[PDB]
Order: C-alpha cells, then sequence, then structure tokens
RNA sequence: GCUCAACGGAUAAAAGGUACUCCGGGGAUAACAGGCUGAUACCGCCCAAGAGUUCAUAUCGACGGCGGUGUUUGGCACCUCGAUGUCGGCUCAUCACAUCCUGGGGCUGAAGUAGGUCCCAAGGGUAUGGCUGUUCGCCAUUUAAAGUGGUACGCGAGCUGGGUUUAGAACGUCGUGAGACAGUUCGGUCCCUAUCUGCCGUGGGCGCUGGAGAACUGAGGGGGGCUGCUCCUAGUACGAGAGGACCGGAGUGGACGCAUCACUGGUGUUCGGGUUGUCAUGCCAAUGGCACUGCCCGGUAGCUAAAUGCGGAAGAGAUAAGUGCUGAAAGCAUCUAAGCACGAAACUUGCCCCGAGAUGAGUUCUCCCUGACCCUUUAAGGGUCCUGAAGGAACGUUGAAGACGACGACGUUGAUAGGCCGGGUGUGUAAGCGCAGCGAUGCGUUGAGCUAACCGGUACUAAUGAACCGUGAGGCUUAACCU
RNA sequence: AAUUCCUUGUCGGGUAAGUUCCGACCUGCACGAAUGGCGUAAUGAUGGCCAGGCUGUCUCCACCCGAGACUCAGUGAAAU
RNA sequence: ACACAGGUGGUCAGGUAGAGAAUACCAAGGCGCUUGAGAGAACUCGGGUGAAGGAACUAGGCAAAAUGGUGCCGUAACUUC
RNA sequence: GCUCGCCGGAAGACCAAGGGUUCCUGUCCAACGUUAAUCGGGGCAGGGUGAGUCGACCCCUAAGGCGAGGCCGAAAGGCG
RNA sequence: AGGACCGAACCGACUAAUGUCGAAAAAUUAGCGGAUGACUUGUGGCUGGGGGUGAAAGGCCAAUCAAACCGGGAGAUAGCU
C-alpha cells in the first residue's frame, strides 16, 4: 500500500533501473538537455541533484564518489570544471521539466528535462 | 478445420 | 512461547533431560503459554537414578523462554533455551531439591514459592 | 465464462453508454506567440510562458 | 456406511451397523456387504453365537 | 416317426467372457441425488402390573396403543442416460431447536457442593494429536461444552485425489479355459479468459426542480453480545464430622473483533559495511558490472503481528417458563375471568458503523443572480445582443487517499511535490596523507565518511495570466398574515 | 504374510496416545515346494515404518523483488 | 498449418579460475529474442528472508529447507570375502 | 555514434541432409510481420552461383534391388 | 578387466508447478536414472494388414490400431434417434 515510500519502480528491476538511471544521467550532463519520459524525468530529478550536490565542493575524493556514479572519465570532467563554477551561486533545484505532447508511438507524457543553462 | 480432437477425458460417474 | 510439540529440557535435578510439551493446560483454543503457565508434557529421556521414568505423562512449569518475557517498564528477557520444572498433577510440589538456572520475578504468586526459593538467581 | 444466451444491441449500448471520450476543451493561448496548446504544455514551436524555454 | 471398494453406491448409503451390547461391551461389525438390514441379520446371528459361545465356554470351564 | 416342454413349433445341426471394447438409442429401465409414502429409524404422548425400606407416576417401566419429523435404511420409478461429478479431507458458512455449555425456573428418593428429570430460551461459543482414505469408532489430555440434523448426507466453472468404479501387474477362490470376485493390496492426465441473477467494494448520468457550499436530525439496515480461574463476603449459612453455599463486588486469564508502531521482533533487492571468482576504468589504490539481492551482516521510514490498549456490559421498556397479590363464577378455594407487581445471554433500545435514491427524496446556516427585445400554435413557448454571479469542472504539484474513478492539501497572497541546509537514525573509523613492519596488515587525523522513505526550516525548480460548464431572482391553487 | 472374511484375532517393542510396522502365537475361510518354497551380500526415481539434522509444510502467516492481473495508445479472437 | 520456448548429423574452438567440453566472467562475432508507457490494489507464478517450536501440515517429509569439493584419521551388523 | 546488458563447447564461424534465390543493390508499401513502419526472410526491377586439384561425374563393392537363359506357379508373378 | 561408481554431451521422462480455447494436438521450469555398453545416433535397404513387428503393453504400423489408410460393392443394414 507503500505509505509514504519513494522511488519509482518503472517496470524494472534495479539493476537496469539503476543502470539506465546512470546513463540517463550521463547523458543530461553531457547533452544539457534531453527528452523522455515524464516519470524517467521526475526520478533523474534525484539523480541529477545530488550529483551537482556532491559537485559543489572540488576536492580529491569527491571525483571518486562522483566516478563512482555515472562510470565515465569525461562525465566527471565536465563535473567539477564547468558545472561547478557556474552552479556556485544557485542552492538546489538546478534541473527544469518541460512538456511536450505525447509520443506518436505508445502514447507517452514527454518532457524535454534540462538544467538552468544554455546562456553560452 | 482439418483436425477436430478427441474430447476432454469426462467425469468417471461409472 | 511454548505450544504443543516443543522439546524442552529440564531445569531441576528430577531426572527427566529431555520434555515434549502435548498441549498448553488453561483455557480452551490456546495457542502457546506465558511467563510461568502450566503445561502438559511427557518424558522423551532421563537419567537412570531419576524418581520419574522415561514416558511419563505429567504437569509441568515453563520457566525460560526463546521468545522473552516482558516486563512492564518495556525491557524484555530472552533466555538461550527453553526450561521447564516438573509438578505432581493435583498438588504442584516439584520434584527436583536443586535447580539450575535462573527464573523469572512473576513465577512468585503462592503456588511456585519452592521453585524461587531453590532458585540460585533472581 | 460461456454465456447462456446472447445480450442485445441495448445491452450493448447501455454498456457502451459510459465509453464515451471526454475532450479537454481547454486549450490555451501563449502571452508571446498566441498559439494553441494546453494547460502546462509547450507550444509546437517551444513557446512556454512567453520565454524561448527550448532554444531550438 | 461401510469399508470397502468398487460401487458408485458404495460411498453414499451407510452398510456399518455395528451390534454394540451394553451388559458386556461386546461390538459386532459386518460391515458386510450390498445394503444394511442383512448386514444388521449376520451381525445378529454373530450376537447369538458369540453369547452362546461365551457361555458354554464358561459352562464348561463351569 | 418330435418331453420341436422356449410346448401356434425361427436351424435337421449352436455354450461362454469383455474393466480393450464399439455403435443406434432410453430416464420406456437401474446406481448418486431431488419427488410421493413412512414398513424401518428417532422423538413425544395414553393406560397400567411392577422396580424403588412404604409408595405406579423422584427416576424408570413390561404387556399393549396413538401420534410428529423426513435426519438412517427401505418401497415406487415422477425428473435427468443429444451428460445434474459422487465419499472423505482443507477453506467458507447458513438455518431449525428435538439445548452440549452459559441464562431464568418447577419437582425431587434436592441437608450444602456435586447431582436425576422437565419447561422457556438459538444471543454467543461448541476441541487438540495417534490409527484408518475413511464420515464413525477407540485411546491420551483439555474444556463450560467437544449438540443433533437440513442446505444435491452444503460447498471440485473454490482445491487435492487418499478410497471407489478407464487402460498394467499380483495374492487367495471359482471356472477345462478366456475371465470374474461390494476380498484385499502396488501405481495411475480432475478443463474452462465470467453473458445473467447474487455477493464484496467503488464510480458516471439524472432526480429531489433557482443553484451551490457545508453541518447534521433521522426512517431503515448492519457489526458485537463467549466466559474460565483466584480473592472478599466466608469457612459464612448448611452439615455429627468430612466437605461446602446462593446473591453481590474486585482482579487476572483464553478465544474473537477493532485500532496503532509508543516497546520487542520480522521484512525492508532504494542505506552502509565485510568477502569470493572474473572483467573494466592505460597500471597501484579505489570503485563499478555479472554470478538468485553473488554470498552475507545489520538496518531508516512504511506494512505486519508474536507487540500494546480497547469491547462483550451497566441501565430502561415489553415479556416466555415460573413465582405471586386481591378476587368472584362456585359463601370455601383459586396467579385471571376485570386489574396490579415481579420475572432470562430470547425482542426493542441503550455500545459502535452506514444511511434523506427514505422518488415519502428531510431540517438549519450562508453565498450568488434584480439587462433590453421581436416572432407568436399568447405555450411552464421559441430566437438575438450584453453578461457569466456564487460555485463546479479541466490541468499541474501530490498524499499515512487510491486498481480506475472518487476523497484530502496546494497552485506563487505558497510550504503541495522535488532539490538544498541542519538535526536525528542506520552502517560503521571512507578516500588521501603520515608512521611501524621484508610483506600482508596495524595506528593517528576519525567513533570519520555516506545517508533512502524521517523531522524543523529554506521558493532553488515545478505548480502561469487565463480559457470551460453553470445565469437576468425562480411554475399553478388555497388559507393565515402586513398592505 | 502382496494371502486373513470374521479382525483393529492375542502378547511384547516403538509413540503420551499406532486399523500402519517389527518379532512371534497357529484358530492356515482359501500358503507352499519349478504356474517353485524358505533365506540371502550387494543393488532399486520400489511399498511401508522409525531415528538425527534441516526448514513457512503447519501453528499463523508477514514483508520485499520481477512477470501478469488495473489504466492509457495500436492490432485484435474463442468456446456459447 | 505460424516470423512457433520442440527436434536436426559432422568440423574448428581461446584468456582467468577450475580435475574437467561442468560452472562464473570475457576475446574474435551476433544479438537485446517485432507491443510500449504509466500505477505498484485483491489474486496468480518464479523467488528471497523471518521471532519461537521443529513435521504438530498432509493419505504420504509432497514441495521446500538442509548436506555437498581437496588432503588426512577412522568406519559397525552381515557377507557370495 | 556513445555507453548498459546476453551467449561465448555459443545464442560464434564452416558444411552434409533439406529448402530453391529467401544473397546484394535500387525503389515502393496497398497485402504480410500479433504495435508505427520511411525496416525486412514483403511487392517490382536489375545483378550475382567462374574448378584438372572442393564436392558431385567415373572404377569396384557391402546390406540390398533388378536380373539373359534356368526352376516353380491358374494368370499376374515368386526365387535365382 | 568390469552389462563397475560420481558426474558433462547424449538417451528417457520419476516428483511438483506452470500451462490445459497452452510458446507446442505431451512442452517448459527445478530436481532426476544410465552415461564403455542389453548404450545412443546418421545414412541406405528388408519384414505389412487377419498380416508385419514386439526384453510382451494386445503396444506400434506416418498425430488414427483387439485388426491402418485409400477407392469400390455401397445410396450395405438399422423393429433405432
Amino acid at each position: 500500500m507503500r505509505h509514504r515510500k519513494s522511488g519509482r519502480q518503472l517496470n524494472r528491476n534495479s539493476s537496469h533501473r539503476q543502470a539506465m538511471f546512470r546513463n540517463m544521467a550521463g547523458s543530461l550532463v553531457r547533452h544539457e538537455i534531453i527528452k523522455t519520459t515524464l516519470p524517467k524525468a521526475k526520478e533523474l530529478r534525484r539523480v541529477v541533484e545530488p550529483l551537482i550536490t556532491l559537485a559543489k565542493t572540488d576536492s580529491v575524493a569527491n571525483r571518486r564518489l562522483a566516478f563512482a556514479r555515472t562510470r565515465d572519465n569525461e562525465i566527471v570532467a565536465k563535473l567539477f570544471n564547468e558545472l561547478g563554477p557556474r552552479f556556485a551561486s544557485r542552492a538546489g533545484g538546478y534541473t527544469r521539466i518541460l512538456k511536450c505532447g505525447f509520443r506518436a508511438g505508445d502514447n507517452a507524457p514527454m518532457a524535454y528535462i534540462e538544467l538552468v543553462d544554455r546562456s553560452e | 478445420p482439418v483436425y477436430i480432437p478427441r474430447p476432454r477425458p469426462p467425469h468417471p460417474r461409472l | 512461547m511454548i505450544q504443543e510439540q516443543t522439546m524442552l529440557n529440564v531445569a531441576d535435578n528430577s531426572g527427566a533431560r529431555r520434555v515434549m510439551c502435548i498441549k498448553v493446560l488453561g483455557g480452551s483454543h490456546r495457542r502457546y503459554a506465558g511467563v510461568g503457565d502450566i503445561i502438559k508434557i511427557t518424558i522423551k529421556e532421563a537419567i537412570p537414578r531419576g524418581k520419574v521414568k522415561k514416558g511419563d505423562v505429567l504437569k509441568a512449569v515453563v520457566v525460560r523462554t526463546k521468545k522473552g518475557v516482558r516486563r512492564p517498564d518495556g525491557s524484555v528477557i530472552r533466555f538461550d533455551g527453553n526450561a521447564c520444572v516438573l509438578l505432581n498433577n493435583n498438588s504442584e510440589q516439584p520434584i527436583g531439591t536443586r535447580i539450575f538456572g535462573p527464573v523469572t520475578r512473576e513465577l512468585r504468586s503462592e503456588k511456585f514459592m519452592k521453585i524461587i526459593s531453590l532458585a540460585p538467581e533472581v | 465464462a460461456v454465456q447462456q444466451n446472447k445480450p442485445t444491441r441495448s445491452k450493448r449500448g447501455m454498456r457502451r453508454s459510459h465509453d464515451a471520450l471526454t475532450a479537454v476543451t481547454s486549450l490555451s493561448v501563449d502571452k508571446t506567440s498566441g498559439e494553441k496548446h494546453l494547460r502546462h504544455h509547450i507550444t509546437a514551436d517551444g513557446y512556454y510562458r512567453g520565454r524561448k524555454v527550448i532554444a531550438k | 456406511r461401510s469399508s470397502g471398494a468398487g460401487a458408485q453406491h458404495v460411498n453414499t448409503t451407510d452398510s456399518a451397523i455395528r451390534i454394540t451390547h451394553l451388559p458386556t461391551g461386546i461390538v459386532v461389525e459386518c460391515q458386510d456387504e450390498r445394503s444394511q438390514h442383512k448386514n444388521k441379520a449376520k451381525a445378529l446371528s454373530v450376537l447369538g453365537a458369540r453369547i452362546h459361545a461365551a457361555e458354554m465356554a464358561k459352562r464348561q470351564q463351569a
């Protein structure tokens, strides 16, 4: 009856769910805007924001904890150097959701999930 | 159809 | 929690070693016993020098539980093994003259006075 | 599972009486462009609350 | 109904007509066959035979 | 010239098995059941010898008889052979009282306890293991009790298949044999996605008529109603002694049901740590992927009980059995014929829940609507412009609410969800560095690091300004009231 | 006893309690010596019983993880 | 009868760990198995765990749970040795 | 194209048997693929199969078939 | 040496579940028994219907067997629906 529980199952086991959250968070860090379904973006708000929260302070061990997630060197290289000193003033809530119609393949609620960016 | 199967083995009632 | 077909160790030196609880006495349709409730047991193993033989069907009282007994302060007392004291079926008056292991304070009411008097701890 | 007799056209119509789809009929007007869009959804060109939020 | 085997009729209707004595405590059983009243006659004949046997045995011992 | 004796004689000439079977059929005809009756069965009553120290009627009761039920076997085949699945077991029960206990009473061959019998009363409860497939029976131990029956001896489109009746094989018996045995034993595929009624819940439309937001009253319906043990009274009454009260009160138990994580646990594959085999990050370290969550160790919040409280009532009305008061018929007597006062877990309340779709549609409070016109079958009529009011609906954030609907909170005049800070909790001295040791490894920084669903704050992000439905004060008749 | 109706015939063991089992008693309805009898090491997805460990089988179920069942978009039956 | 969880003979056949063509992860190579997206109700399947008992459940230890590998010590009745 | 996951004594690569162009390219989708379909083992058109050394052809042979004459048998035919 | 033991390929289906208008007109999942011989399998032949074959079930003989299928007697017969 899931009283006071959080965490969307998304019709997948925890291995595939964690792996696709890893890959989708890496894609959102790399491309700065992606287009997916709505609850995946809702749960990716609980994934990307702790990554940026860990990326607030640059050190030796924080790079290893940010490499323990996203399993990639280019993603942690874009972290702590580009996103770090640019999201320094804002405290939390670095993402943004945009509902964009429905997909023509299966009628699913679509959403552009992005960061507060692209003023380059 | 071509093949119509043998029906279900019924209740004994013997 | 002592229910039917439960193997228990004998706390006193009456002679039996392993007993089997066959029915929780007191009240119909009762699942399991409590702190100092009366149970009916049979004897599965005994010493040759015991006062009772193997196969005697008699009443006993539980003194130590692995489920634990609850003091009214909020604490629980869990023992590492079930234990019982054998009783003589119309007047309780236990057979063993020395009792090994501690007991619980809620056993002390007017009929188990000899058990807690012979108890070495608590 | 197996029915006794078939239902009617009337029973089918009274069953499909609650199958009528509901239209939203609540299309909004953008502040800058004025294009038609749904509630809390962006337009076809990416307009939302006047700001170019898609930047594309 | 009785115990035994082989018929739809075997289960449904009873065929064990055990006769239990009050003053001696003997039960005669002819869960025997087909129906319960011929089994009653069989169980009464067994009662009479066992009474005659148990009395003539005591007389031959008297 | 035929005991062609099946004798109006089918051939002059003919026995058996089929559970390996197969076809056309039949309820013309059986088994399981439903139907009619009640020989049988169970229970109740009439008469009365007699048993009982006397004494038929405390309790029994021969010889005899009359009745009730359809619970057992029976009898007939009325329905079913173009198919009604039967026994026993598990779960789920429902109803009657011919009541097993609890409750209220009468008699007693009832000194008290414990009893025997009978009446009213179905509100509640009405075992656990061994054997046997067994219902049943016996044993062992409880209990206040281990009730009888119906409902297709309830329940297989809820479940097995142990037994019984498909095909295999055997033991004993019969038959020359095939084969048979209600004589066992070994083993042997039990289908169906719910159209209708019903039940458990949950919604849409419409109605109650001007609409809406709430608050309830309440018809009626539903849930529950079990009681042991100990103590006081009180060792009191009673009783030679032993034994041992009625009524009343209090505490502690078992089951049932409800509620909740405050304690103790379980789970907690979203949290942390240890470790094995392999692979990857160019390599050490560190981390991640797979092998059932890899193996485990714990463990946040939620769910859950084995955890903790709660309740069965007290009280009132009307009563059944029964006990009565006054009291004639009938100068007496009499509980009844007139009347009155008692009298049970049975009935209605009183305890709790649903509930005005109770179309008989209830009551109260509040909010909101007071703009012109033509056509006319001048009809509770239709049409145009302007306005959309209270409120509702749609969307989003969402919930200890939820299959979906529905319900609750919030929508920038903000703490509804996500993020962030701090605290709490859990795992347990992260990485890096420095020191000791040839090394694994050990110590200091450090009881650190990481923290999900928790708490208190913080608009950092997302809930946009708006559009949609719903209207111009509301029908006829009668009376009372201010004009 | 794969035999046995009476029968759960009788005694002892195993269990507190055993129509099953074991060792016998022979009152063998209706065992029996090549349609073979009695034992027999080893063996058997063989029939039955008991003993230890082990556990959700049960007492008494509780939570969690995936696949369906619930909703939406597309295709779309069947017995009757 | 299908773009079907069935069946079909022979040859080559590596790295680590391993007694091994077993099993766990990989190289060369092909794939993600022609319906997806939500929510995480009752009920169904494959599983995991569980306080206390340990077969009391059932016709029946059926199913589940438990043991499990290398080296060494030692191993009873009986027997056709 | 980037990563995640599966087999790896195979879910990899060659053939035999069996299919009969299903191979590739261009183009298209009305029918098929249990969903879109610009994709295809689907429709249309074009191309592709190169041997003294691979296999088939050829020599001989087992099991076995036919079998001049020959034996038997109403005929058909059977044996050899 | 073993109609030896455990255990892969392979052969078969002993238990339980999933299915049971199924993925399939016998299958799959988790456990199984044999697995150097009375084993399994490919290729090509032989034995055939009152017959063939059978480590023997009255089984199998092209998903049909106490007498296969096809065509003809035959529009058999049917006091039966």
